[PDB]
C-alpha cells in the first residue's frame, strides 16, 4: 500500500485522539458524569472509521462511477432532514446534527464528499462553451444555499473554494474562470445579505488561545497542563483542539502537526498528479477535490484559532471530535489508499 | 441473625454488648447484677469496650465492676463491687491502670477496706481517702 | 502542469504567513501577553507545648476584614458612611484611600471579632470581603512570655521561640488559581496548584508547673525585697533540658500596647554578669583534677587582706585564720582562692571552664542571646589569675552557668542545652571526672547544710547542695562598677545524693534588705527546688 | 516490523491517554486534599477559639484558689508519702 | 526504518512523565495515601475538639472536675487523703 501517507495520517488520526482525550475530560466530567466521556465516544468513532475505510478498500472504484446518483439522493435526503423539526436536535445556534441513537450525524461532510464526486463526474465530460458554465453551478448552489440557511458558514466557504480551486486543476480559463468566481462569491454574498473582550461571557475563545499561544513557550508545559481549558471553553475539543495542543506540546508540537497537515495534504495532491499522469481522470480529479477540501477546512480551523478571520465553529480533521467528520476523513483516506492501488495495478 | 449479647446496661434504659450498639430487650428489670454503664450520648462505641478491657485487665486483682461512667469531658469513673469509686481520669487510662494495679500489689495488699475513694488523677501515684 | 505550482506555492504561502504570525505572538510579545490569576494559599503556624501536654502558643481564628480599592472608586458617596464603621474621619479615610487607590489588596481592620465583622459587612459596600486570618494566642500568658516570645502582625516570629523556630512551626504556604475579573472578583476556583503545608507541633522541654511555680516566688522575692528585677532558670542534669525558665519584670504577650523593651528583655540570654564567688566550684575541680591538692588541706588565709602586685584582694571574713577547701568555700575567702589559684595556675582553671561550657555558646539560637567573654591568654598575669580565680573580670550569662552546675551535678559529663523536649537520652563530653565530681559534689552539699554557710536554702525533706554568690553590678561610663548597686546569685542541684534538677537565681539590686546571695536568693532557692522536687516526683531522703 | 510498528504506536496511544487520564485524576485528588486541609483549618480553628476561651478560667491562680478554698484541698506533705518502689 | 527512533523517543518520554511526573501513577497513590491519612487526623482532632468543648461546657457550670486538672498541675490533695507514689 501507501507506507508514508499511511503513517502520516495514522499520526494525525492518533493525535486527535490523544488530544481530545486530554482537552474534554473537565468537561465530560461535569456537564455528562463520567471524565472519559467525548474520549470513549472518540475512540468508538475511531474503530468504526477504520472500519469504513476498510470496507471503502474493499469496494470497487466504478461503483462510485454509476451508483454516485443514489449517493447524491440519499444525501439530499439527509440534508432536507437536517433543516426539518422532529428529527433534529438545535444546538448554539443551529439544528445540525440529526441523531439515530448514540451516532449524531452531521451531512455537511457526505454532502461535501458526494458533490466532489458528482463535479468530478462531470469535469470529466465537459473540460472544454457557457452551457457548461451554467451546469456546474446548479450542482452547488442548492447545497451553499441550504448549508447557509442553516447556520453553517465554513462549510459553505469550504464548499466554494475546493470546487473553485479543483475546477481550476483540469482546464481553466483566462477571464471566464474569474467570471464564474465573482459570480459564485456574488451568489454567497447574496446569502449574507438575506441573514446578515467578552472575557466575562461566552466569547472568552477570541482572547483566550491569543493569550494562550503568548503563553505557550518553544517546548511548552507537556501533556495535559494547560490552564485555559478546564471549563475555559465548551467543546474545546471540537473548535480549539488546535490551541490545546499548542499549549500542551509547545511550538515543537504545534509547527509538527502544521507540517504534517502539510505534508499528507501535499500527498493527497500529488498523488492526484500521479493519477492524471496514470490516465485516471476521475480518480485524479477526485483526489485533488478531496486534497483541497482536506487544506480548506485546516486553513479555516488554524485561522480561526490564532485569530486572523472571524469565528467558524468548523472541526478539524483527524484531530476535533465529531462521529461524521472522522467517518468522512476516513472514507476519504480509503478512496485516496484506493487511488494509490490502481496507480499501483501497472507498477507492482 | 445475629443476637446481641446482654453484657452492659447503658443507664436505666438499654441494653449493650461487646460492640456496644443500643438495644432494649423484652424485659430489662431482670438484670439487677448486671453492671451499670454510663456516657455522653455519642459514647456507644467506646465505653463498652473500656469497660471490657479494664475488667480483663483487673481480673488477676479480683475486682469486679459495679458501675462505670463517662462525663462528656471524658474522665472515667469506676465504682467496684467493694463499694469504692476510682477517678480513673481523662486520657493515659491504661498507664493510670498499670501504676494502680503496682501499687495495689506493692503498698495496698490487705488494706481494702477502709478507702472512702482511690483517685489515680495523677501523674505519678495515687490519693487514698480513708473511712472509719 | 504550472497551476500545479502556483496552487502549491499559495499553500506554502499561507502556511507561511500563518506560522510567521505565531511566531510572532507567542514569544515575542510574551512579555506582554484579567482572565487567570495565581493566587497563594497561607499556612497556619504549628503547635507549642510543654514537656508532655499543655499548649504555649496556638493559633485562633480572626475575622479580618480587607478591601479592594479598585471596587471601592464606586464608594466615593460611600466612604463617609463606613468610616463610621471602622472609627476614623471620614475625609482621613477617603484620603487613606485615594493614597493608595492604585493598591488592590488594602487591609482595614484586623484583630476584630466576628460579630463586628458581620456587622460592618452588613452595609454591604462592594470590594469589603472577610477573611479568617489566624492570630496565635497564648494560653501560658505573661509566665512563659520570654521563653516562647511572640510573633507580628505578619504571623512571623519576633522573639524567642516564635522567631528561633518560624521555618519548624510556619509552614510553607500553598498556591492556587483562580478566575478573576476586571475588578479581582473570582468567578471559580481553579485547580490548586501546589496546597499548603501544616505547621509541625513543637514540644518544648520546659514543664508548665514548674514554670508557674518558680515564676510565682520570683515574683514573690521581688516584692519581699524591693528589686528592680530578676530571673531564674531550671534544668535537668542528664539531658540538659531547660525544665522552665522566666524574668522579670515580666510582659503580657496578648496584649502588647506600650511595652517598655527592657520589658521584653530576657535577662536569662542577654544580661550578662561575674559570678563572683559562684565559680568557686569549678576553681577546686581544676585543683582536684590537677592532683596536687587534696579535700583535707589547710590554708590559713590570714589575713585576708591579700596583697598582689598593686592590687588588694580584700576578703569579706577576716575572722578565720586557717580554712580548708569546704572552709573556703564556706566562707567565700578571696585570699584562700587567691593563693590555690596561684599554686595551681589559671590554666587549668581557664581549661576547665571552657570545658564546663562558661563563656560559651549553646545550640539553642535566641535573638539577642549573649556569648558572654572568659579571657584567653597565652601567659597569665597575677591579677588576672586572681580574678579568674573569684570570677571578677569575667562575665557569664545564667544559663551556661546552670548549664555548667547541670554539668557539674551529671559527674562531669556536660550535655548540651535543649529547650525543645528530648526523646533519647544525650552522650555529652567527660568535662569531669566522676571522682572529682563526686568529691565536689560532696563540698557543695556541705556548704549548703553546714553551719555558718546558707542555712535558708536547705530543702526540707532533701540534701541541697549549692553556693552563693555576690556580683558588683558594672556601671557604664565609669570605668569600673556602681556603688550599692549589687545582683544576689544563687546556684545549686538537688537532691545532692543524686541529683536530678540544677537552678540558678539571680536577683537584680535588692537594695531594701540587703545584697547578700544567701540572705535574698537563698529562699527562693530552697523553695523552687521544694516544690520542683515534689513535681519532678523523686523520692524524698531526709526525714 | 510493520506489525511491530502497529504494536509500538497503539502502546504509545495507551500511554499518551493513560497520561491524560492520570493528569486529570491528580488535579482532582489536589482539590481533594485541599478540601480536607481547609476542613482541618475550620477545625482547628474551632480547637483554638475553645481553648481561648477556656484559658480565661483555667488559670493557674483561680485553680489554686479553687482547690484550696472549695474542696479544701492543699499542698501535701513529704512528711506523709508513701513512698513505693 | 528512519521512524522508529522518534517513537522510541516519544514513548520514553511519555512512560517517563507517567512514572515519575507530577502527572505520575506513582503521585496518584502518594496523594490518595495523604488524604486517608489527612482524614484521620480529621476524625481524631474532631473528636478531640468535641472533647475540649464537652469539658469546657462542664467548667463554666460544674466544678467537682476542675478536681482533676487542680490535682494533676499541682499534685494536690484533700485534708482526709493518703499519696501513694509509684517511682
Amino acid at each position: 500500500l501507501d507506507f508514508p501517507l499511511l503513517a502520516g495520517c495514522l499520526a494525525l488520526l492518533g493525535l486527535g485522539l490523544v488530544m481530545v482525550t486530554s482537552a474534554s475530560s473537565e468537561v465530560a466530567a461535569a456537564q455528562s458524569g463520567n471524565p472519559l466521556y467525548f474520549s470513549v465516544r472518540h475512540l468508538i468513532y475511531l474503530v468504526i472509521g477504520l472500519i469504513s475505510c476498510g470496507l471503502t478498500m474493499m469496494v470497487p472504484m466504478a461503483t462510485w462511477q454509476r451508483w454516485g446518483w443514489k449517493l447524491l439522493l440519499v444525501a439530499f435526503g439527509l440534508l432536507v432532514l437536517v433543516i426539518t423539526p422532529g428529527i433534529g436536535r438545535e444546538v448554539n445556534g443551529s439544528m445540525r446534527w440529526i441523531g439515530f441513537g448514540l451516532f449524531n450525524i452531521q451531512p455537511s461532510e457526505i454532502a461535501k464528499v458526494c458533490v466532489v464526486i458528482f463535479m468530478a463526474g462531470y469535469l470529466i465530460r465537459r473540460q472544454q462553451s457557457w452551457m457548461g458554465f451554467f451546469k456546474p453551478f446548479v450542482v452547488l448552489l442548492p447545497m451553499a444555499g441550504l448549508l447557509l440557511r442553516e447556520p453553517d458558514f465554513g462549510a459553505t466557504v469550504v464548499m466554494m473554494g475546493a470546487a473553485a480551486a479543483m475546477l481550476f486543476l483540469g482546464g481553466v480559463g483566462l477571464f471566464r474562470f474569474g467570471l464564474m468566481v465573482l459570480l459564485a462569491v456574488g451568489a454567497v454574498v447574496l446569502l449574507i445579505q438575506t441573514q446578515p473582550a467578552d472575557q466575562f461571557g461566552a466569547g472568552y475563545q477570541l482572547s483566550q488561545a491569543l493569550i494562550a499561544f503568548g503563553r505557550g513557550g518553544w517546548l511548552g508545559m507537556g501533556l495535559g497542563n494547560s490552564i485555559q481549558k478546564q471549563f475555559y471553553l465548551p467543546e474545546a475539543h471540537t473548535d480549539f483542539v488546535f490551541a490545546v495542543l499548542a499549549e500542551e506540546l509547545g511550538i515543537v508540537g504545534a509547527l509538527a502537526t502544521v507540517a504534517l497537515f502539510v505534508f499528507v495534504s501535499l500527498r493527497a495532491l500529488y498523488i492526484g498528479i500521479w493519477a492524471e499522469q496514470a490516465k485516471q481522470f476521475f480518480s485524479a480529479y477526485v483526489a485533488y477535490g478531496l486534497a483541497f477540501l482536506w487544506i480548506g477546512q485546516f486553513l479555516i480551523n488554524i485561522g480561526v484559532n490564532v485569530g486572523l478571520l472571524p469565528t467558524k465553529g468548523l472541526t478539524l480533521p483527524f484531530l476535533s471530535y465529531g462521529g461524521s467528520s472522522l467517518v468522512i476523513c476516513c472514507a476519504c483516506l480509503g478512496m485516496l489508499l484506493r487511488i494509490e492501488w490502481e496507480r499501483r495495478t501497472h507498477l507492482g | 441473625l445475629d443476637e446481641q449479647l446482654p453484657i452492659a446496661r447503658w443507664g436505666d434504659e438499654a441494653l449493650l454488648n461487646n460492640q456496644g450498639q443500643a438495644f432494649t430487650p423484652k424485659e430489662l428489670a431482670n438484670y439487677e447484677h448486671l453492671p451499670r454503664l454510663h456516657g455522653p450520648q455519642r459514647a456507644q462505641q467506646q465505653v463498652m469496650q473500656q469497660y471490657q478491657l479494664l475488667s480483663q485487665l483487673l481480673r488477676p486483682l479480683g475486682f469486679s465492676i459495679a458501675r462505670l461512667e463517662m462525663s462528656d469531658r471524658g474522665g472515667w469513673a469506676l465504682t467496684t463491687a467493694q463499694g469504692v469509686e476510682i477517678q480513673i481520669g481523662r486520657d493515659h487510662v491504661v498507664d493510670k491502670i498499670r501504676r494502680f494495679v503496682s501499687i495495689y500489689d506493692k503498698a495496698l495488699k490487705d488494706q481494702i477496706s477502709n478507702i472512702a475513694r482511690i483517685d489515680l488523677r495523677y501523674p505519678n501515684g495515687l490519693a487514698v481517702a480513708w473511712r472509719e | 502542469p504550472w497551476r500545479f505550482c502556483v496552487i502549491v506555492g499559495l499553500l506554502l504561502a499561507m502556511v507561511g504567513a500563518i506560522v510567521w504570525r505565531i511566531v510572532d505572538l507567542h514569544v515575542i510579545d510574551h512579555d506582554f501577553l484579567r482572565s487567570v490569576r495565581h493566587i497563594a494559599i497561607p499556612a497556619h503556624r504549628g503547635l507549642i507545648t510543654d514537656r508532655n501536654g499543655e499548649p504555649l502558643a496556638v493559633s485562633t481564628p480572626v475575622t479580618t476584614l480587607w478591601a479592594n480599592p479598585k471596587e471601592l472608586m464606586t464608594a466615593k458617596e460611600r466612604w463617609p458612611q463606613l468610616a463610621a464603621a471602622l472609627g476614623q474621619d471620614t475625609k482621613l479615610f477617603a484620603d487613606r484611600i485615594e493614597q493608595n487607590a492604585e493598591r488592590e489588596f488594602i487591609y482595614l481592620v484586623r484583630g476584630l471579632t466576628p460579630e463586628q465583622g458581620e456587622g460592618v459587612i452588613a452595609l454591604k459596600v462592594p470590594g469589603v470581603y472577610s477573611i479568617e486570618e489566624f492570630r496565635r494566642f497564648y494560653p501560658a500568658g505573661e509566665v512563659v512570655a520570654h521563653a516562647v516570645g511572640f510573633t507580628d502582625v505578619d504571623d512571623r516570629g519576633r522573639e524567642g521561640i516564635e522567631l528561633a523556630f518560624d521555618e519548624w512551626l510556619a509552614g510553607v504556604p500553598g498556591k492556587r488559581q483562580v478566575l478573576k475579573d476586571r475588578r479581582g472578583r473570582v468567578i471559580k476556583d481553579v485547580q490548586v496548584t501546589k496546597n499548603a503545608k501544616p505547621g509541625k507541633t513543637l514540644a518544648l522541654s520546659i514543664d508548665l508547673r514548674l514554670q508557674y511555680l518558680a515564676h510565682r516566688e520570683l515574683r514573690n522575692a521581688l516584692l519581699e525585697n524591693g528589686a528592680k528585677a530578676g530571673s531564674l532558670v531550671i534544668m535537668d542534669v542528664k539531658t540538659g533540658e531547660i525544665l522552665a525558665m522566666t524574668n522579670q519584670p515580666t510582659y503580657n504577650p496578648n496584649n502588647r500596647r506600650n511595652l517598655q523593651p527592657a520589658a521584653m528583655r530576657n535577662r536569662a540570654m542577654i544580661d550578662v554578669f561575674e559570678p563572683g564567688s559562684t565559680v568557686k566550684p569549678f576553681s577546686m575541680s581544676a585543683a582536684l583534677a590537677s592532683g596536687r591538692w587534696k579535700p583535707s588541706d589547710i590554708v590559713d588565709v590570714y589575713p585576708g587582706t591579700l596583697q598582689i602586685g598593686r592590687y588588694t584582694i580584700r576578703d569579706v571574713s577576716r575572722n578565720s585564720r586557717q580554712l580548708d577547701l569546704t572552709g573556703i568555700l564556706i566562707k567565700s575567702s578571696n585570699v584562700g582562692i587567691s593563693k590555690i589559684a596561684f599554686d595551681i595556675g589559671a590554666e587549668s582553671i581557664y581549661s576547665v571552664m571552657q570545658q564546663v561550657g562558661l563563656g560559651q555558646d549553646t545550640g539553642l539560637g535566641f535573638p539577642g542571646e549573649r556569648v558572654g567573654n572568659l579571657p584567653n591568654h597565652r601567659k597569665w598575669p597575677k591579677a588576672e589569675t586572681a580574678t579568674l580565680a573569684y570570677g571578677y573580670g569575667l562575665s557569664v550569662t545564667a544559663i551556661q552557668l546552670a548549664h555548667a552546675y547541670a554539668a557539674l551535678a551529671n559527674d562531669g559529663k556536660s550535655v548540651p542545652l535543649s529547650m525543645t523536649r528530648v526523646d533519647r537520652v544525650p552522650d555529652g563530653v567527660q568535662v569531669i571526672s566522676p571522682e572529682v565530681a563526686s568529691t565536689v559534689q560532696g563540698m557543695l552539699q556541705q556548704v549548703v547544710e553546714a553551719q555558718g554557710g546558707v542555712f535558708r536554702a536547705q530543702v526540707p525533706g532533701y540534701h541541697a547542695a549549692g553556693k552563693s554568690g555576690t556580683a558588683r553590678k558594672v556601671s557604664v561610663g565609669t570605668k569600673g562598677y556602681r556603688e550599692n548597686a549589687y545582683r544576689s546569685l544563687f546556684a545549686g542541684f538537688a537532691p545532692a545524693t543524686d541529683p536530678r534538677i540544677a537552678m540558678v537565681v539571680v536577683i537584680d539590686e535588692p537594695s531594701k534588705a540587703g545584697y547578700f546571695g544567701g540572705l535574698v536568693s537563698a529562699p527562693v532557692f530552697s523553695k523552687v527546688m521544694a516544690g520542683a522536687l515534689r513535681l519532678m516526683n523523686v523520692p524524698p531522703d531526709n526525714l | 516490523g510493520s506489525f511491530l510498528m502497529l504494536l509500538l504506536y497503539i502502546g504509545l496511544l495507551l500511554s499518551a491517554i493513560a497520561v491524560a487520564y492520570s493528569t486529570y485524576w491528580n488535579r482532582q485528588l489536589l482539590n481533594s486534599l485541599y478540601s480536607e486541609l481547609s476542613v482541618r483549618d475550620k477545625a482547628q480553628a474551632e480547637w483554638g477559639r475553645l481553648i481561648l476561651e477556656q484559658s480565661t478560667w483555667t488559670a493557674h491562680s483561680r485553680i489554686e484558689s479553687l482547690a484550696v478554698e472549695q474542696l479544701r484541698m492543699r499542698v501535701p506533705d513529704p512528711a506523709e508519702v508513701r513512698m513505693v518502689a | 526504518y528512519w521512524l522508529f527512533v522518534v517513537l522510541i523517543l516519544a514513548l520514553a518520554g511519555l512512560q517517563y512523565r507517567l512514572w515519575v511526573g507530577d502527572g505520575s501513577l506513582a503521585q496518584v497513590r502518594d496523594l490518595q495515601k495523604q488524604i486517608a491519612d489527612q482524614h484521620g487526623e480529621n476524625e481524631r482532632l474532631l473528636e478531640r475538639n468535641r472533647i475540649l468543648e464537652a469539658e469546657v461546657a462542664e467548667l463554666k457550670k460544674g466544678t467537682e472536675t476542675v478536681e482533676e486538672r487542680a490535682r494533676h498541675e499541682l499534685g494536690m490533695v484533700k485534708d482526709g487523703e493518703t499519696l501513694y507514689q509509684l517511682a
